[PDB]
């Protein structure tokens, strides 16, 4: 995020980091329950990547984080790689996340819910702060 | 480029798809929602993470960080996967697995 | 869902 | 444009 600010630690408890086998953060995701993460299809997750829950400072070794194996990647069948449309994947965890103060789920909308233009929302992540 | 160690946040407004098309044209599909163009931008490495809106006291996943400006320009809108268009598939997948 | 135990501050 |  360019021109954002640091979050209060633990205050976005559904936010996960997708890390490759080398430990490199390459995408975010959101817990929707103890067993499932929603992310973008274009992130290209495989069962060799790791879901990391509970992080704030990825430079710290003192946070009680959960490194969760991925059992199966469910890319939305309507995902179109050419247009990047329907850009959603579900990750089924091999073992459940343990929910806590710092690890818990985001709500999902109904298909008919209205989120009007002009509404102020929030986005979070460990993406670049400067290109 | 700068990658942060610490989790970042930003508030930002939802756009209409019609207005978003003024920036991105026919790249904008019904299963996308734009947000930003407001002095902040999602950027590389944010992809897959949440765009949440507070409704009746709870944060609800409205978007998934998807794509946008190749320089993360804060005056152009970011593009997010529109979760309302995708949630029936989420529910079907959870139910079947 | 959707109600963090540690409230975000924007 | 670029994936994010």
């Amino acid at each position: 995020i360019v021109n954002g600010e640091e979050a209060v630690p633990g205050s976005w408890p559904w936010q996960v980091s997708l890390q490759d086998k080398t430990g490199f953060h390459f995408c975010g995701g959101s817990l929707i329950n103890e067993n499932w993460v929603v992310t973008a299809a274009h992130c290209g997750v495989t069962t060799s990547d790791v879901v990391v829950a509970g992080e704030f400072d990825q430079g710290s070794s003192s946070e009680k984080i959960q490194k969760l194996k991925i059992a199966k990647v469910f890319k939305n069948s309507k995902y179109n790689s050419l247009t990047i449309n329907n850009d959603i994947t579900l990750l089924k965890l091999s073992t459940a996340a343990s929910f806590s103060q710092t690890v818990s789920a985001v709500c999902l909308p109904s298909a008919s819910d209205d989120f009007a233009a002009g509404t102020t929302c929030v986005t979070t992540g460990w993406g670049l702060t400067r290109y | 480029a700068n990658t942060p160690d610490r989790l970042q946040q930003a508030s930002l407004p939802l756009l209409s798809n019609t207005n978003c098309k003024k920036y991105w044209g026919t790249k904008i599909k019904d299963a996308m929602i734009c947000a930003g163009a407001s002095g902040v931008s999602s950027c590389m490495g944010d992809s897959g993470g949440p765009l949440v809106c507070k409704k009746n006291g709870a944060w609800t996943l409205v978007g998934i960080v998807s794509w946008g400006s190749s320089t993360c320009s804060t005056s152009t809108p970011g593009v997010y996967a529109r979760v309302t268009a995708l949630v029936n598939w989420v529910q079907q997948t959870l139910a079947a697995n | 869902c959707g109600v963090p135990a540690i409230q975000p501050v924007l | 444009s670029w994936p994010w």
